[PDB]
RNA sequence: AGACCAGGC
DNA sequence: GAAAGTACTTGACTT
DNA sequence: AAGTCAAGTACTTACGCCTGGTC
């Protein structure tokens, strides 16, 4: 069917499970109410994407922008952390090219222990 | 996995006419002939194989495997196939045609003769944005009798005369009025050829003369070949190439009819199957075709092959066509007769009035009809018909029950086909072939019947049925009618109007149509009703009121030398009311 | 109204009309047939016995017009919201470069 | 058919057909020339328009370019007759919808 | 079956696609759009390219026109009407897609007849001049020098400028040099019709001598004005050798290109007729006196206009006659053996050349000898025509074609007697002779009007019909050859782009390999064809 | 292609014999289809008899649309139009 | 994930004329793509919001009604080069093949980009680094780098009813990438 | 299936 | 054998 | 010798629908 563009504002993984807990919040609301073929996907995102982050919040992930402004990393990288290998060493040196780079010695490591505050 | 699928309604705009060439029929080829004659039946059950008639070509019975596709006659519709012709055989139809753009084109060069500005002035003409079809008539004309005054070409060579066609379908073109008593370059070789004729054997040649020059189908397909792109818009031609331009108005290739077209004749009794005429034509066709190939090369002669070519563009013209079978030709066998009228196969069946396009494509049948004789009756008010019960258990109508229906409608179920209010046909809207009611069940099968479903009950009261007589004359001939239902067997009405039908009862007959969705059933009766058709259409007075009896009762009524009494007019009253 | 008394025969029914389905259907079989195809002719599907043809609507009467129902839904409650995505990922690149 | 003996049926003649045309009804010449006698449905493909089955289109072997609609068997029946014949009688398709 | 016999695109296509094939080869998409579009429709309009195929409007066809105009693909033509504004016109342009077909052909002949300088630096030099003339479809002469090295010598490449103004080849740039012939000969037309100050109505037929003769002097000024003009070529200002114009630029021409290989049929035939010592003899004469002779230029006035039935040979004797004039008058006097890389007088050679005519080469004047550009072409058409049938069929085809051409239009009679043995053998190519057109068929009848068969056969003539049966192998042998050609690069398409991305396992080079071949053959077997066209295409 | 607003219109106010023909056979049909009905139903059969009384209180939520030579399209609702 | 903006046309009966128009629309919508493949968009997931909805028409032979509408859908791709959380599920000698839990098993990096030293066995041993390696039911991140789109599906009744009484290319929407920076393919190396 | 004749309005 | 019309190959009369 | 107005011969259609028996 027609196609009014290739890709509008980014949309990472937060508000997914959030706005599919509306989906959820509307048709029988799985777990709870259990005492179509939607569910292909419904019971696929909240697995997948919950399972993760346990072994989330409202207000410190808006407040999370602080220290991830003032940082140059741009895009790419920016709403891709919040997710995959948070605060150990080497874990960040994968997504973001030129990880190390420019500034090493301590400015980098702010990153770590504010991603471990987090948890 | 699982892509999406899209679908969206479309109408129809426009068509396209024009001839197809050579790349389609290839294209849309499944088979090939080949074989020749010989409906090629294998010997054993006798099937037929290849050739003409063939397991996949379309399928003339009921089971028939068409190993294309599947399903047989319930699935497969038709397919097409080619045939070979040795050399160009002339067309028909467009023979006339063929003529005039044989016309404007010089023989020697084979291209326009026409100059400069004229036609720098006709090519601006057309492309008027706005143009009558009549407008083309007019200038296709013109230009073509532009080319008759000139005797000279242009830019090529020598020249040439004009092409009267004398003759049928034999193409000669009388070189003719040359300049009188002028000599010209080619004349002067002209005479100086017939020396060296007249010198050998003076018998001959002096004995017949004069017929100038011809033009042979295959060298005027040659002389065809030249010219491309230029301009081909003078001579009628637009050049968008799907086509490949008129190399086409001459047959080379053959769109060999399916079985769809005509079919092998079954039934009639006898233990056998039988041919139809047009498959007899085109498997005929095949060996007088494949003649000339085993021939012109071993074998015969110069002259042999002639005629029997000749007979080729005899029987192509007769197979879509008519008055063209008999150009100063007879079959012989045993001598004997000739004079079969029905052989004509497709320019006849197509032909208009009983054939095709009047009769059957416009002329069509209507499904749930009746016909009964009339008779009389008072008692019905206009607008109402009252339709006997027993023609009323055959004669159905649709009915999708939902959210009130649910009620009657499963009581209609198990009341069974026989009286009356009942039901002869069931559909579930899990799409079943389909639950007839007659040969059983009924019963719990009333019990479930979802809102989806669709079941056929016998017409009754308070339904809409348009009324007819079949020798239709004007407006008020068709009108619409509520329905009834009464004893014994006869389509009885109001004797308040024998006008639009202009009835003498006298045991006429009446068509009666019922309608089947309800969009269409309420257009009957809210247009096409009697109430509003109560005016004549052209006159603006009424058509229709008392009649006969009816006019001179009231006059003895109404007389000014009668009186009456309470206890009379009472019962008038009564009467009336 | 052309300009020129003529009509009704079948020399005279070919003035106006640019159908050959309508005029061969009154009368004549083979000519206008193979003429429309021989000029290479396109006209249209327009008139009335041309689509009892092709067994579609018709353009007069009762289909005149084109019915249409309401959508009844509100212009308001149709805009979009977006939270935390729009905030931190553009006005991070955004300060000082 | 008609007559007896196999089955029955009437009659709408084109001197009978003008007389619903001078009512100005669309609707009821719709079910009864068409869904009442013979409906028929038949694939087209909008590129090089001409009939096939299922979902191909013979010289153009795609199915993605083919439309289903539904159109009288005389119509079909017509256009086999003609096409075996040479003419071409190609047929093209546009949307009702979209404004 | 499958249709992979290629039947689907045999019949549809005569002329046309070759253009727009070759286009598409030198650029393709929107290139090939609009020229096979002003072929199909002929004269053409800006506006009307829009109107027919939604071409991608104004952006396209811009873009195109200029692109057509560098290389000269359109030819161009504006006017106006009574009514106000004004027109462009554009026709599909002379041959310059043909000469887009030849390329190095030309060049090669650019090469090989640079010779009198021997084996120099040349060879890199002119073929790096040449090069850049034929693509840019321009050349100024400054801005070409200034794409030349500097610290270096200039005239170096100069060396080699001057020299290719030379006697034919390359010639300046001139205003309306490209025009339709038709319409320069109306535009001409003015100022003759328009000229008459109300004189006299007396012998309308003077109208006739008035516009043609003053129209025949002032067509010969100009078609004569590209042809031999020194005035810019010869330019030679002190402090330097003989300099081209630095302003005036150049382009190249048909004259001695399409000449070169005339020659060179001429000597296929010669060869053959003669030894190879006889070949060079004549070949030496035809190298000098190639200059002044019109040859392929021979009609010139024929395209445009009416020749007559009365007044043909008036027209066609008036060019035979000035074709007597300048052969005769101008052509070299008697040499002696001039200078070549048998001693004493090799006139003797020629009287060898003489005594023996039938066909060709050396009938004479007294006093001076020189083979007539007239009459030489009707048994130049008669060989190769024969040479055709005879490497297509067999023997007896050839035998038969000439029987029909010694006396004329005669019946199977005499035929049978005086042809060699065998009747049905004969009707066997008799059909195979008349199978495609070439003899026609002979009507006359047999005493009847018309009636049926039986009637008297006689076979004859067809010399334009048996013409154009070679016209056709000009495009539908070079159609499938190119074409396949390109198939078979987007086939390896994907081969090809891993290959220059290079410039690695055994199969990839298999198939490079491959290609290459097909390629070096193919375009060998384009020109072999080439040359059997180009003698094809005259009478 | 775009619509003639409601302000201003050359088209007559009332309505034709044949749209009445259309209202009430495509009305009806929708409630075959099991639609729902926006008035009053008395005990009865049919889709069309309820149909002709959904038409007498002009319960009807359809808007007509007209077609002029040039395009210039239409707006017209049912309940709006007199007769 | 992503979110796609697209336009489409809705037939709605009459048996959903009771309820509210946003209600009916989004039902149909969710019967449109769901779990189904959008070409070239990439895969959707869910429906987001419901814009632009104008007036709908109806055709004289249904009864019916068809508007048409735009609307921005929830869709799944993450770039070029994104590294993503997964693990492998089935195996031969081609390379591993990692699957998402939550969306599809189609992502496949085969061993040409990976490590030097790994290599299949027919042993039933699955992999073998020169140091350690893994297999099934252990997580596994893994970066992507090619992405390819394919449709084909111009099956002839000829060559269709053959399969159908004698007895793969499903690439719908496929994914792969090359992991060979080091500290890809499992978690627990690190901490 | 394609045919005939009588006759009905 | 239908009759009614329409379309298509030849002569005086000029220039 | 073109441009000319008047002449001999050759063509497609002339009724809506049905209901009976006979080859
Ligand atoms: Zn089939
Ligand atoms: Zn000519
Ligand atoms: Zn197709």
């Amino acid at each position: 069917m027609k196609v009014l563009e290739e890709r509008n504002a980014f949309l990472s993984d937060y508000e997914v499970l959030k706005f599919l807990t509306d989906l959820e919040k509307k048709h029988l609301w799985d777990q709870k109410s259990l005492a179509p073929e939607l569910q292909g996907i419904t019971r696929n995102v909240v697995n997948y994407l919950s399972i993760n982050k346990n072994f989330m919040s409202d207000e410190s992930f808006a407040e999370l922008m602080t220290k991830l402004n003032s940082f140059k990393l741009f895009k790419a990288e920016k709403l891709q952390i919040v997710n995959q290998l948070p605060a150990n060493m080497v874990h960040l040196y994968s997504i973001v090219e030129e990880c190390d780079a420019r500034f090493d010695e301590k400015t980098i490591e702010e990153m770590l222990e504010i991603i471990s505050g987090y948890a | 996995k699982e892509v999406v699928v899209s679908e969206t309604p479309k109408r129809i705009k426009g068509l396209e006419f024009s001839a197809l060439s050579a790349a389609d029929i290839v294209a849309q080829s499944e088979v090939e002939v080949s074989t020749r004659d010989l409906f090629d039946l294998e010997k054993d059950r006798a099937p037929k194989a290849n050739g003409a008639l063939d397991p996949k070509m379309g399928v003339s019975s009921s089971s028939l495997e068409c190993a294309t596709c599947h399903g047989n006659l319930a699935s497969c519709h038709g397919h097409f196939g080619h045939l070979k012709l040795a050399l160009p055989v002339f067309h028909i139809g467009y023979f006339k045609a063929t003529i005039q753009i044989l016309q404007g084109i010089c023989k020697n060069c084979s291209a326009i003769l026409l100059s400069e500005t004229d036609k720098r002035q006709f090519l601006h003409e057309l492309r008027r944005p706005g143009v009558d079809n009549l407008r083309r008539m007019g200038i296709l004309k013109k230009i073509l009798d532009q080319c008759k005054k000139q005797r000279r070409c242009l830019h090529c060579g020598a020249l040439n005369g004009v092409v009267k066609k004398a003759a049928a379908l034999k193409i000669i073109h009388d070189t003719f009025r040359w300049v009188g008593k002028k000599s010209a370059p080619e004349k002067d070789i002209w005479v100086g050829e017939w020396k060296e004729v007249l010198a050998h054997n003076p018998e001959l040649e002096r004995y017949v003369k004069r017929c100038m020059d011809d033009l042979n189908p295959l060298k005027t397909l040659n002389l065809f070949k030249q010219i491309k792109s230029a301009d081909c818009e003078l001579l009628g031609i637009d050049a968008t190439v799907p086509s490949g331009r008129p190399e086409t108005y001459i047959w080379r290739y053959l769109p060999a009819p399916p079985v769809c077209i005509r079919p092998s004749v079954m039934m009639q009794d006898s233990p056998a199957s039988n041919e139809d005429d047009l498959t007899v034509k085109l498997t005929e066709i095949v060996w007088t075709s494949s003649l000339i190939k085993a021939g012109l090369d071993k074998g015969i002669s110069i002259n042999n092959m002639m005629e029997h070519w000749d007979y080729l563009q005899l029987t192509v013209a007769m197979y879509i066509n008519s008055d063209s079978v008999n150009p100063a030709m007879l079959p012989g066998s045993s001598n004997g007769g000739g004079k079969v009228k029905p052989i004509r196969g497709f320019c006849q069946r197509l032909k208009g009035k009983q054939g095709r396009f009047r009769g059957n494509l416009s002329g069509k049948r209507v499904d749930f009809s009746g016909r009964t004789v009339i008779s009389p009756d008072p008692n019905l008010s206009i607008d109402e018909v009252a339709v006997p019960d027993r023609v009323a258990k055959v004669l159905t109508y649709p009915e999708k029950v939902t959210r009130y229906n649910r009620h009657k409608l499963q009581e209609l179920i198990v009341n069974g086909p026989n009286v009356h209010p009942g039901a002869n046909y069931l559909l579930k809207r899990n799409e079943d072939a389909r639950r007839n009611l007659r040969y059983g069940d009924r019963m719990k099968l009333a019990k479930n019947l979802q809102i989806g479903d669709v079941v056929e009950r016998h017409l009754e009261d308070g339904d809409v049925v348009l009324f007819n007589r079949q020798p239709s004359l004007h407006r008020l001939s068709i009108l619409s009618h509520y329905a009834k239902i009464r004893p014994w067997r006869t389509f009885r009405l109001n004797e308040c109007v024998c006008t639009p039908y202009n009835a003498d009862f006298d045991g006429d007959e009446m068509n009666l149509h019922v309608p089947q969705t309800e969009e269409a059933r309420a257009e009957a009766i809210n247009l096409m009703g009697v109430k509003n058709n109560l005016l004549t259409p052209k006159s603006g007075e009424p058509i229709i009121a008392a009649t006969q009896d009816f006019i001179t009762g009231s006059y003895l009524i109404s007389h000014k030398d009668s009186f009456y009494d309470r206890a009379t007019l009472t019962q008038l009253l009564s009467m009336m009311s | 109204y052309k300009g020129e008394v003529l009509g009704i025969t079948r020399f005279g029914l070919s003035k106006m009309r640019d159908s050959v389905l309508q005029l061969a259907s009154f009368e004549k079989t083979t000519d206008h047939l193979f003429d429309a195809a021989f000029y290479m002719k396109k006209d249209a599907v327009e008139g009335v016995s041309e689509c009892i043809i092709l067994g579609q609507t018709m353009s007069i009467g009762t289909g005149s017009f084109k019915v249409v129902k309401g959508t009844n839904i509100s212009e308001k409650d149709l805009v979009p919201k977006r939270c935390l995505f729009e905030s931190l990922s553009n006005e991070a690149a955004l300060k000082a470069n | 058919t008609e007559g007896r003996s196999r089955d029955g049926g009437l009659r709408l003649g084109e001197m009978e057909r003008d007389c619903v045309i001078a009512y100005g009804a669309s609707q009821l010449l719709l079910e009864r020339l068409m869904i009442s006698s013979d409906a028929f449905e038949v694939d087209v493909c909008d590129k090089c328009g001409l009939m096939g089955y299922s979902g191909w289109c013979t010289t153009c072997k795609s199915a993605e370019n083919i439309i289903k609609m539904t159109i009288p068997y005389a119509a079909k029946l017509l256009f086999q007759e003609l096409l075996s014949m040479n003419i071409a009688p190609r047929l093209r398709l546009e949307d009702i919808f979209q404004q | 079956v499958m249709t992979i016999s290629s039947l689907e695109q045999r019949t549809l296509n005569p002329d046309l696609f070759l253009y727009k094939e070759l286009v598409k080869a030198h650029l393709g998409e929107r290139a090939a759009s609009v020229i096979g579009m002003l072929v199909a429709l002929g004269r053409l309009s800006v506006r009307e390219l829009v109107e027919k195929i939604d071409g991608m409007d104004v952006d396209s066809v811009k873009t195109t026109l200029v692109s057509l105009t560098q290389l000269r693909c359109v030819k161009y033509l504006q006017e106006t009407a009574i009514s106000g504004k004004k027109t462009t016109y554009y026709y599909y342009n002379e041959e310059g897609i043909h000469i887009l077909l030849y390329s190095g052909l030309i060049i090669d002949e650019i090469i090989t007849q640079m010779r009198v300088n021997d084996e120099e630096e040349h060879k890199q030099l002119v073929a790096e001049i040449v090069q850049n003339v034929i693509s840019l479809g321009s050349l100024t002469v400054e801005d070409y020098l200034s794409s030349v090295t500097s610290d270096s010598m200039k005239y170096t490449i100069s060396s080699l400028f001057v020299q290719l103004c030379e006697m034919g080849y390359l010639i300046q740039i001139s205003k309306l040099h490209y025009t339709p012939i038709e319409d320069l000969w109306q535009f001409l037309y003015e100022k003759h019709y328009k000229n008459i100050p109300r004189n006299s109505p007396l012998s309308d037929l003077k109208k006739r001598s008035q516009a043609k003769m003053n129209a025949k002097t002032d067509f010969a000024k100009i078609i004569n004005k590209p042809n031999e003009l020194s005035q810019i070529l010869t330019v030679d200002p002190k402090t330097s050798l003989r300099i081209v114009k630095p302003t005036v630029s150049l382009t190249i021409n048909l004259d001695r290109f399409m000449k070169g290989r005339r020659s060179k049929q001429l000597i296929n035939l010669a060869k053959t007729r003669v030894g190879s010592v006889t070949a060079q003899v004549y070949k030496i004469a035809l190298r000098l006196t190639e200059q002044k002779s019109p040859k392929i230029r021979d009609p010139l006035t024929q395209t445009g206009l009416l020749q007559d039935l009365e007044e043909a040979k008036s027209f066609q004797d008036e060019a035979e006659l000035v074709e007597e004039k300048t052969p005769g008058l101008t052509f070299n006097a008697i040499d002696l053996a001039r200078h070549l890389p048998s001693a004493s007088l090799i006139n003797s050679h020629l009287k060898i050349l003489a005594s023996s005519n039938f066909p060709f080469l050396n009938e004479t004047k007294p006093g001076v000898y020189y083979v007539p550009y007239s009459k030489l072409m009707p048994v130049l058409k008669s060989s190769v025509y024969e040479y055709v049938i005879a490497s297509t069929l067999g023997p007896s085809a050839m035998r038969l074609s000439r029987c029909i051409r010694d006396n004329k239009l005669v019946s199977e009679k005499i035929i049978n007697s005086t042809a060699l043995m065998k009747e049905k053998d004969i009707r066997s190519t008799l059909a195979s002779l008349i199978r495609y057109n070439s003899v026609e068929i002979q009507e006359v009848p047999r005493t009847a009007d018309r009636s049926a068969s039986r009637a008297v056969f006689l076979f004859r003539c067809k010399e334009t019909h048996s013409y154009n049966f070679m016209r056709q192998n000009l495009e539908w042998n070079m159609a499938n050859l190119l074409f396949k050609k390109e198939k078979l690069k987007q086939e390896n398409s994907t081969l090809l782009k891993k290959a220059n991305r290079d410039d690695l396992l055994p199969s990839e080079l298999n198939q490079l390999k491959m290609v290459n071949e097909r390629e070096l053959n193919v375009f060998a077997r384009l020109s072999r064809l080439l040359s059997l066209w180009e003698v094809f295409q005259m009478a | 292609e775009k619509a003639i607003p409601k302000d201003q219109r050359a088209t007559t106010p009332y309505m034709t014999k044949y749209e009445r023909a259309r209202i009430l056979g495509t009305r009806a049909l929708q409630i075959s289809m099991n639609a729902p009905v926006f008035v009053d139903l008395e005990g009865e059969t049919d889709p069309l008899r309820i149909a002709m009384k959904e038409l007498a209180e002009k319960k009807i939520p359809l808007v007509i649309r007209r077609y002029l030579p040039d395009g210039s399209f239409e707006d017209w609702s049912v309940e709006e139009l007199i007769v | 994930f992503i979110l796609s903006k697209i336009a489409d046309l809705v037939r709605i009966p009459p048996d959903q004329f009771h309820r509210d128009t946003i209600s009916a629309i989004t039902h149909q919508l969710n019967n449109k793509f769901a779990n189904k493949i959008i070409p070239n968009v990439g895969l959707c997931i869910t429906i987001y919001d419901l814009l632009t909805v104008e007036e709908g028409q109806l055709k004289p032979g249904d009864g019916s009604s068809y508007i048409n509408v735009t609307f921005r859908a929830v869709v799944f791709k993450p770039f070029l080069g994104e590294i993503v959380t997964g693990w492998i599920s089935k195996c031969t000698a081609e390379g591993i093949k990692v699957s998402l839990l939550g969306i599809f098993d189609d992502i496949f990096i085969p061993q040409n980009m990976l490590f030097e030293g790994c290599y299949y066995t027919p042993e039933e041993s699955a992999w073998i680094w020169p140091k350690l390696y893994f297999d099934v039911n252990e997580k596994i991140r893994f970066r992507i780098e090619r992405e390819v789109f394919v449709d084909v599906k111009p099956k002839s009744p000829k060559e269709r009813e053959l399969e159908e009484r004698a007895q793969e290319k499903p690439p719908a929407y496929a994914l792969l990438g090359s992991c060979q920076t080091d500290g890809m393919g499992l978690v627990s190396w690190w901490e």
